[PDB]
């Protein structure tokens, strides 16, 4: 929306009146205000006959991007802006999607080191919380408060005024503190705000490369169930990197946005972990397995009955199956071998991840939606950014 | 003496500080002024010594009190004052019993044989009795004995129902088993042989040989029901919501494709197993679903009202069990009446556990919620807030830190965790419920904190297909199964095919009230499907509209067709139509018919709604009916019609004053207090009817919501209920209903007037009869017989018919429709030709006719044209002349008849006027008129209304003269005397009532009781100008 906008703001007192309608013309058709042909002189405009035919090209996001490339700017990751900042403070705010949590670990890790995640949970973490808090500023330490909108009673008395009173983090080591908001929330103090830098980590994963991080950490539990059983938490990898990669699109996808957490995976695991120790290795156990997951642990949230059918349909697939399931048009996953090694079957199931490659066209490949689906939504963010800059231009 | 004997340092400590202050007063006072005071020896230094002293006191007391609680945690439940009661009453013993029903929740009072303790009752009426009888001396705790009575009254719990489930085991009839065991544990009993039984007849299939034998249980149970004794009576419904469920099951079951489809279904089931293998019995019971297990506490329950199984019902009792399972908050959103809270009351009593309720935001104090909340992590008990979402934001945070305590401590399983600044143990059989209606934003959110410690899930309405079959089988089924099935379609049916109409609901409430209908309807024919049908259009049909009214009847023969014939058809409808022969009714097709639908109704409803367009004919229907009922049952009816609006929530209800708080009537409960305090004349014999005329508002309708409720029973503001007979039905006569909720609809029976009673003609034959009976007192019979007689063939239908067609065809200021300006017409006209009676005795036969017919020609214009332009009269005059006979005396915009001062004379002149001569001072005078051809046409027009006594609105553009025409006509005469009252964008009822007491006198005349006649002897003349104004 600052693309587009700020575009304007250059280029129509710069360039020519022919220029000013011609982009605006544009902007209409990306937006449902008109759609047009602009002006064209040969070889009179070149840029902006470039940005016409991402527009008649049904191509929507290229289009939008187009404004930001035209600036000439490099667009500034974290670290870098961490790095130029001058200040000890910063709060992240983010979609409930995703958790710059693990972003800031590399982030410290390649460069200044000294990384302090702190839960602020209940009376025991913002105890230790404000104990850590003074202690690392001496040190130097970086520190991290995960998630405070949650204790934010909290902040408002002792880190408004901590915060405000620690001119003397200006003299204190080199140490900076990160803070984790979340944009679709509580809204955090104004002045506490305005003093500390803010980012957004918009930074979204791919459908495989999220099952490999789910899948990742399941080896550190240990052993307490069968070889069967590390097949099952595969499943649920996947299945899970599927809702969650459904979540974002919307309307086209789920009617709402709707979150899925490291807790409806546990929820859904300790489910698998109940009916394998409950029943016979047979396979056939996968009746009640899909109705648990699909209208208790992940419909529970699930109040329109639109949606429901989504994630019924996707149990449907991701959980029966024989022999070959086929989650994905390129990976298909065979049920554990008569060999029966548990420490085979994790390098295997690894192995199949690690063989495939996450096509161009995703969304509409492995999300069983439809392609037509993709390029509608596309074009709805699209008339959602090119609103928003010709009502902002209207109001000055 | 008995707090101070338990307390003894406490109160010598006290009363020697009681002895200085004592003296530290009177030695002030006697100074005589305050500020000498400060001249005193030692005041600051004394007081500040004694408050000190007083607060170690306080300070002790509270250590004394908590030292109490901690040692029975029931005591958190009860707090300081009754706690204090509990000590001081222990001499007594008995006096606690009225403190459990609070520390307990199921129990009500405690039994005794004096020195030992036989039992107890719950709230319910259902009598416990113990296993040992629990022996009390003078030398006991409170403390002491009543931790015994938790042990044990959680073990006589077990025993009677090992007692029980071995009866069953040794094949023994369910009847029998009733009438010697508790609800709680004979339910118990059943679910484990249950499902014992029916998991061997999983393996075996022999699901059918199984169900019948249930199906025999359920109707066994039945019968025995309603020959039951009230107590016993309970237990068996209860019962029955259970054995239902069981039967339901099988059946399902018996149906499945495969063993695989049964094995699914029975895994979504609650399933109830004991452990014949170990000891420590009351953990011997334990639940299983989904995979998951949970151990039945066995604490007391009573036997509450059970929630009826539904599908949906287990997916709750489901998800509850999966978040506990992981040490997780069980948490349900929705919308209000999906009854969130009692799934969680149900799913702890279906495990042997009271919920504690957490009534949140009803002006609840945090302090004593904090204190229930230190209660159950001790007790180990569930708390439920419900509606936690109403609460104010610095409660809301406090109380939302403090869950987070006992969720996290679960979670990890933290020995004590510390809330409300103190080291408190928690039990681990602790859990915290929260539902969360919705806000006028969208579906509640829990705070951010408890996102991770609760699981939340969303409540929905139950598909209500399931819910029918039940209530069609607890009546004496026939076939529940079709009916069921049947009434669902036919009702979704009706919605996709009837018109969105605003009032209309073909929803489960509207089902259920089918079927509530239909409890006495059976009664009448059979536990049939025609028993059904007669019900569907007895509640249905009622509120329809005429497109809508056929599309119930296609689709209700089409789904199912029942019968030919209708019994009640010669009786009521004789005692219909001598009704209204005495009340001047006619019995048109639509009279007869709103009339039937009502009277077929309050046999059923107490509450009835009846709306239309003003002028229906709501009034004449109810009160034709109510009438009939005299005639044929030989009841009285006493009906008490109140404008619901005209008076406050305070005026009508019961209005507690704000300071002294005094409790004073008001008019709705007081009318009932003759019925339920002192029934001293004939009531029981007697029909009472409470009507509310005025428009029915929110508001007003919600503080008698309980009367609408099955309750029956009146909730005051503070200080009771009062109890509603069956003789007292409430009526709701309205217009509208754009601003009632569609849970108020739902409780009562609605009757909508799709159009007029009547026909047009049959209103002013009634009308006409209505006129001459009040001239029967004021004029001869055969005076009254000759001019009846002329009214008759002067004006006939056909003529008019046209005229009240041309009505609309005509711009009408201040709109009113032609049907309700009927009575302005024949009130004007009976009262014109009453007027020159003297002159009908010696005129001419062809002569009178003309009187008549101007009289009529007038009479009928300015009922229908008189808020009209006049220019738009004069039109409509030769319209009128036009639709009567043509050589019939015509009329002119100026039109008049005149007779001689000194000689009798007949002759029509028009537009003869005076002339008026004032003097310069003269000039300008609250009350001049100069006379015109207006001036005159208007007053004449405007005091002949009243003479009609027909209320009269003078519209009309300021200055033109509307309050001077109306007062010069009334100034003028003797037998009018004006009274002014000017009204403003906001004036009151009693600014009426103010200006009208300087000119009006009341009289306790035996004739009307009180009457408000005006202060001298002849008529008095309100105006109120600029109406349109409040
Ligand atoms: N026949 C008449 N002769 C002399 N003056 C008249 C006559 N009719 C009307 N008027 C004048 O018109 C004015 C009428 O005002 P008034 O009757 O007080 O208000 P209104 O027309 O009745 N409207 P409202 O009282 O607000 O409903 C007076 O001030 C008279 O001077
Ligand atoms: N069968 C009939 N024959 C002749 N006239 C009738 C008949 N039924 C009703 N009426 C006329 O209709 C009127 C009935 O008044 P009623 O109080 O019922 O109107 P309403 O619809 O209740 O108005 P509101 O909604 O203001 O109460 C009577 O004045 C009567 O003249
Ligand atoms: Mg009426």
């Amino acid at each position: 929306i600052m693309a587009m906008t700020m575009f304007c703001l250059y280029k129509f007192d710069i360039e020519s009146e022919q220029y000013k309608e011609a982009v605006l013309t544009m902007i209409g058709v990306l937006s449902e205000s008109s759609d047009g042909v602009p002006k064209l002189t040969v070889d009179t405009n070149n840029d902006l006959r470039y940005l016409w035919d991402y527009v008649t090209t049904k191509s929507y996001i290229s289009a939008l991007n187009w404004f930001k490339n035209e600036f000439f700017v490099d667009e500034w990751n974290i670290a870098d802006v961490v790095a130029n900042s001058d200040n000890n403070y910063f709060t992240m705010a983010s979609e409930r999607d995703v958790d710059g949590t693990f972003k800031l670990i590399e982030l410290a890790k390649a460069s200044k080191e000294s990384l302090k995640i702190i839960p602020l949970g209940s009376i025991e973490n913002l105890n230790y919380a404000q104990e850590e808090i003074s202690k690392s500023k001496i040190e130097g330490g970086w520190i991290l408060l995960q998630n405070i909108q949650m204790s934010l009673s909290w902040v408002k008395t002792y880190l408004h005024k901590h915060v405000e009173e620690t001119k003397a983090a200006e003299e204190h080591e080199k140490f900076k503190m990160f803070m984790t908001c979340h944009l679709t929330g509580d809204k955090l103090p104004a002045p506490l705000l305005q003093r500390t830098d803010r980012f957004v980590y918009e930074d979204i994963p791919g459908i495989l490369d999220t099952v490999k991080d789910l899948w990742g950490s399941q080896f550190f539990t240990g052993k307490i169930s069968g070889v069967w059983s590390v097949y099952c938490t595969f499943l649920l990898s996947w299945f899970h990197a599927l809702i969650t990669a459904r979540t974002r699109l919307v309307p086209h996808g789920f009617s709402k946005k709707y979150y899925f957490n490291d807790c409806d995976f546990q929820f859904a695991s300790v489910y698998l972990e109940n009916v394998l120790a409950t029943n016979s290795t047979n396979n056939i156990p996968w009746a009640q397995v899909r109705d648990h997951i699909a209208t208790i642990v992940y419909g529970g949230k699930i109040d329109e009955e639109k949606d429901l059918e989504v994630v019924a349909k996707l149990c449907a697939h991701v959980f029966c199956g024989s022999d070959n399931l086929q989650i994905v048009p390129g990976v298909r996953i065979p049920q554990p071998l008569l060999q029966q090694s548990e420490e085979e079957e994790r390098a295997r199931l690894t192995a199949i991840l690690s063989n495939t490659i996450e096509p161009a066209d995703s969304l509409s490949s492995w999300l069983q939606l439809p392609r037509e689906s993709i390029l509608n939504y596309e074009r709805l963010q699209a008339k959602e950014v090119a609103s928003s800059t010709e009502q902002l231009l209207q109001e000055m | 003496l008995d707090i101070q004997n338990f307390l003894p340092l406490e109160t010598s400590k006290f009363k020697s500080l009681t002895s200085e202050y004592k003296m530290i007063t009177t030695r002030a006072f006697q100074l005589d002024t305050t500020i000498e005071v400060i001249h005193i020896p030692n005041f600051d230094t004394t007081l500040k010594l004694t408050i000190d002293s007083l607060k170690m006191i306080k300070s002790s007391l509270s250590t004394f009190l908590e030292r109490q609680r901690r040692q029975f945690p029931r005591f958190y439940f009860l707090g300081n004052d009754d706690l204090l009661k509990i000590i001081g009453s222990g001499k007594h013993h008995d006096q606690v019993s009225k403190f459990m029903k609070k520390m307990f929740g199921s129990i009500e009072s405690i039994i005794f044989l004096e020195d030992f303790i036989t039992g107890v009752r719950s709230v319910e009426g259902e009598v416990l009795n113990l296993n040992e009888k629990i022996e009390l001396k003078d030398s006991i705790q409170a403390q002491e004995w009543l931790n015994i009575l938790d042990t044990e009254i959680k073990l006589s719990v077990f025993t009677q129902f090992r007692d029980c489930l071995g009866q069953i085991k040794d094949g023994t009839d369910i009847e029998v088993v009733v009438s010697k065991y508790i609800f709680q544990a004979i339910l118990l009993s059943a679910q484990v042989m249950w499902t014992e039984l029916v998991e061997k007849c999983l393996q075996t299939n022999q699901f059918s040989k199984y169900w019948k034998e249930v199906d025999m249980k359920i109707k066994g149970l039945l019968d025995k029901l309603n020959k039951s004794s009230d107590n016993v009576k309970k237990k068996i419904e209860a019962l029955l919501v259970e054995y239902l469920h069981f039967n339901n099951v099988i059946g399902q079951l018996k149906n499945c494709s495969t063993k695989e489809e049964a094995r699914l279904l029975w895994a979504k089931v609650q399933k109830f197993y004991q452990k014949n293998d170990t000891l420590d019995d009351l953990n011997s019971v334990f639940i299983s679903q989904s995979g998951y297990l949970l151990q039945y506490k066995f604490e007391y329950i009573g036997i509450p009202e059970r929630l009826i199984y539904t599908p949906l019902l287990l997916i709750g009792f489901a998800t509850l069990t999966d978040s506990l399972h992981q040490k997780y908050g069980g948490c349900f959103f929705g919308p209000a009446g999906t009854g969130k809270t009692e799934t969680v009351k149900a799913f702890g009593q279906n495990l042997g556990r009271v919920v504690v309720v957490f009534n949140c935001d009803d002006s609840f104090d945090y302090q004593v919620l904090s204190r229930l909340l230190v209660g159950i992590t001790q007790i180990g008990a569930w708390g439920c807030f419900d509606e936690f979402n109403r609460l104010d934001e610095k409660v809301l945070s406090a109380v939302s830190a403090n869950i987070q305590q006992i969720q996290n401590g679960l979670q990890v399983g933290k020995s004590h965790i510390t809330l409300l600044e103190e080291e408190t143990p928690l039990s681990p059989h602790t859990a915290v419920f929260i539902t969360l209606n919705p806000g006028y934003n969208g579906r509640s959110e829990l705070p951010e904190n408890l996102k991770k410690s609760f699981r939340e899930f969303s409540m929905k309405s139950p598909q209500s297909g399931t819910i029918a079959e039940m209530i069609l089988q607890i009546m004496g089924f026939e076939d529940s199964k079709s009916l069921a099935s049947k009434i669902v379609h036919f009702l979704e049916l009706l919605s996709s095919k009837c018109s969105s109409m605003n009032h209309y609901h073909f929803g489960l409430r509207t089902l259920k009230g089918v079927l509530r209908n239909c409890s006495p309807l059976i009664s009448e024919f059979g536990e049939g499907e025609k028993t059904v049908v007669e019900s569907l259009k007895r509640v249905i049909l009622p509120s329809l509209g005429d497109t809508d009214e056929l599309v119930f009847k296609d689709e209700l023969s089409k789904i199912f067709d029942s019968a030919g014939t209708p019994l009640n058809s010669k009786a009521i409808v004789q005692c219909l139509k001598d009704a209204g022969q005495r009340s001047g009714f006619s019995m048109s097709e639509e009279f007869l018919k709103k009339c039937m639908q009502f009277y077929y109704m309050q046999k059923t409803q107490q509450a009835l709604i009846l709306v239309g367009k003003a002028g229906c004919g709501k009034t004449a229907t109810w009160k034709t009916v109510i009438d009939a009922m005299a005639i044929f049952d030989g009841h009285a009816n006493v009906v008490y019609v109140i404008d619901t609006k005209v008076l406050t929530k305070e005026s009508l209800y019961g209005s507690m004053l704000k300071a002294t708080l005094e409790w004073r009537d008001g008019l709705f409960t007081s009318i009932l207090r003759r019925v339920n305090d002192d029934i001293t004349g004939t009531f029981k014999n007697s029909r009472i009817w409470v009507v509310f005329d005025s428009d029915l508002d929110p508001e007003y309708v919600e503080a008698m919501n309980s009367v609408l409720d099955d309750n029956k029973i009146l909730t005051l503001p503070n200080g009771e209920r009062l109890p509603i007979p069956p003789n007292f039905r409430i009526l709701f006569e309205t217009d509208n209903l754009d601003h009632t909720t569609p849970a108020t609809i739902t409780r009562c029976g609605l009757l909508w007037f799709s159009t007029d009673v009547c026909s047009i003609s049959s209103k002013i034959d009634h009308l006409l009869n209505k006129s001459y009976e009040a001239l029967d007192n004021k004029l001869s019979m055969f005076e009254l017989d000759k001019l009846k007689d002329l009214i008759s063939d002067s004006f006939d239908m056909a003529s008019l018919t046209n005229i009240f067609t041309c009505s609309n065809d005509l711009v009408h200021i201040l709109g009113v429709r032609t049907f309700n300006k009927l009575e302005t017409a024949v009130q004007l006209a009976v009262h014109l030709i009453s007027s020159y009676r003297q002159w009908f005795q010696n005129l001419d036969d062809k002569s009178l006719k003309d009187v008549i017919t101007l009289l009529i020609k007038r009479s009928l214009l300015y009922a229908l044209a008189g808020d009209s332009t006049g220019e738009s009269q004069r039109a409509f005059i030769q319209t009128i002349n036009t639709y009567f006979g043509h050589d019939s005396q015509e009329l002119s915009d100026y039109s008049t008849i005149v007779i001689a001062n000194d000689k009798l004379s007949f002759s029509s002149f028009c537009s003869e006027i005076p002339s008026v001569s004032l003097e310069a001072h003269e000039v300008m005078r609250p009350d001049i008129v100069i006379p015109t051809i207006d001036t005159i046409k208007h007053e004449k027009i405007f005091y002949d209304l009243l003479n009609s006594k027909r209320g009269i609105i003078l519209c009309g553009p300021p200055g033109s003269g509307k309050t001077m025409i109306m007062n010069n006509a009334l100034r003028n005469s003797s037998l009018y005397d004006v009274v002014g009252i000017n009204f403003s964008k906001d004036t009151t009822t009693e600014h009426i009532l103010s200006a009208l007491h300087r000119h009006t006198n009341y009289v306790t005349t035996s004739k009307g009781l009180t009457l408000l006649p005006k202060s001298d002897i002849k008529n008095l003349v309100l105006f109120c100008d600029e109406i349109n104004l409040p």
